[PDB]
DNA sequence: AGCACAATTTAACACTTT
DNA sequence: AAAGTGTTAAATTGTGCTATAC
């Protein structure tokens, strides 16, 4: 869960310098709250990882 | 025909006919999804036939 | 790089950012997931003084759709005119001339009821700007860039996070505080068993 | 088809709460491209960059 | 069974002391956002320029030696993608006869 | 699976425009 | 008389718990 976290993050932080649309920057941010979910409590907000 | 309830639930419905009960069913079992003439009379038989 | 909510403070029973901001779960969800755009702020003086020179110029805009409108009208008339003019300028049957009168009703009927739709549009996004005021939501996705390309500077929308912490920056807690002290103090009903 | 043609409307507007799913549908709202339009983007591009270039 | 595992590491049995211990001096680091760290380093150590200081960002020392920018450079930068494969009286030919599409149709 | 419980909807209502 | 419009109850979902040692 902290690798996938710090893997969204990173890879987050290479989107936005590159310059991208909004949509793709919306999907990573929504896949980085969803990770950072997983993590402090799984299987709350749709299915568990 | 002796079915008294059947007549009763004949009466409370409200939608009559094939494509208006076929929009029904979709938007119901999706949900929100938009109707297509595929999804009206192939989703029926790819469930139960 | 970008903020994230705590999970244990928007989904638990009862949900205490709802209740921070007066938002329902539903509408929460739809927020800071990225499924729905947020007003987090509206300039009321500019909306208030320049309401009238908007309103002017969106009567313009107005007039161009129905300019238009009148237009393919008038095209549509001469061109039944034309129908009528030429088909029965020698002897014809009777049922095609009533099929003729009939499919320029329709093109006509068309024109004026496409005209009707995207009036209504425009009527609608008018609506919208004219209600506007913070904690709100747009579902439409597309009616948001029409309110950011028109009207665009008269306030601030944002999605997910980032615009929850924005609407609890400016979230002055006395004056909710005083607010719900008084409703439970003087109104009775769904809204006081709600407001403690 | 009012119902025909308001259950199209009525579709979007919903939450789908799998991810995956809403992805999909939001990209599904751009059409694609034919074999000439793609030459037209491109020489926008690249007359931007050099446009930039020369800022 | 059973099955002993070990995180891979050692655990040394000196009695702990508190009294004699090589000596240190302590450098200070400054990082961009105007904060201060507080490094210690053996005296016979070559205290260096830049730090990788606790706050996740590199700091510099706090004197002035000005040690290297590295000459590191970008990398590409799309354009260099694009000056690689397409040359530049190719584009002036070009970017012209854009810009002169934005004066035919203006007016139509 | 169920047993309890509290939060969140259809619908059922009088009240006020149209 | 229609048409909303807000306020007030039954349906409707989700959360939490379910013995002890080898």
């Amino acid at each position: 869960l902290y690798r996938r976290v710090i893997n969204r993050n990173n890879r987050l932080k290479r989107l936005i310098d590159l310059g991208a649309p909004e949509i793709i920057v919306n999907n990573e941010k929504r896949m980085l709250q969803e990770s950072v979910d997983a993590l402090f409590d799984n299987g709350r907000r749709g299915r568990p990882v | 025909g002796f079915s008294e309830i059947m007549r009763s639930t004949l009466e409370k419905d409200n939608t009559v006919g094939t494509d208006e009960a076929l929009l029904d069913i979709y938007r119901k079992l999706r949900p929100g999804e938009p109707p297509t003439k595929e999804s009206a009379q192939t989703l029926l038989e790819n469930l139960f036939f | 790089a970008a903020p994230v909510t705590h999970i244990w403070y928007f989904k638990g029973v009862p949900s205490r950012l709802g209740y921070l901001l007066d938002l329902a779960p539903k509408d929460l969800e739809k927020i800071i997931y990225f499924a729905a755009y947020v007003i987090t702020s509206v300039d009321e003086e500019m909306r208030h003084n320049e309401l009238s020179t908007l309103e002017a110029e969106m009567a313009v805009e107005r007039k161009a759709v129905e300019d238009q409108r009148d237009g393919e009208l008038e095209a549509r008339a001469q061109k039944l005119e034309a129908d009528l003019a030429e088909l029965e300028a020698e002897g014809a049957k009777a049922d095609a001339r009533r099929k003729v009168r009939d499919g320029g009703e329709r093109e006509m009927r068309q024109i004026r009821d496409r005209a009707q739709r995207e009036l209504d549009r425009l009527e609608d996004i008018w609506s919208t700007f004219t209600k506007l005021a913070p904690k709100q939501l747009i579902v439409d996705e597309n009616l948001y860039r029409e309110l950011v390309d028109r009207y665009g500077e008269y306030f601030t929308g944002a999605m997910g996070a980032e615009s929850i912490q924005k609407l609890i920056e400016n979230f002055d807690i006395d004056a909710e505080a005083e607010s719900l002290r008084d409703v439970i103090r003087n109104g009775k009903g769904q809204k006081k068993l709600r407001a403690l | 088809s009012e119902a025909l043609r308001q259950a199209r409307k009525d579709a979007e507007l919903t939450a789908s709460a799998d991810s995956v799913r809403a992805y999909l549908k939001q990209i599904g709202k751009v059409a694609l491209l034919n074999a000439e339009e793609e030459v037209e983007l491109a020489k926008r591009i690249e007359a931007g960059l050099y446009a930039t270039q020369l800022m | 069974r059973v099955l002993r595992g070990s995180r891979l590491g050692a655990v040394s049995y000196e009695t702990d002391r508190n009294h004699d211990l090589a000596p240190r001096q302590i450098a200070r680091y400054r990082t961009d956002n105007g904060e201060e760290f507080e490094v210690p380093f053996a005296d016979d150590a070559e205290i260096p320029g830049t730090w990788l200081c606790r706050n996740g960002m590199e700091g510099t020392l706090i004197e002035g030696d000005l040690p290297e920018p590295k000459k590191v450079k970008p990398p590409r930068t799309h354009w260099d993608m694009l000056l690689e494969r397409r040359s530049i009286e190719e584009l002036e030919e070009l970017l012209k006869e854009r810009l002169e599409l934005i004066r035919s149709r203006r007016r139509g």
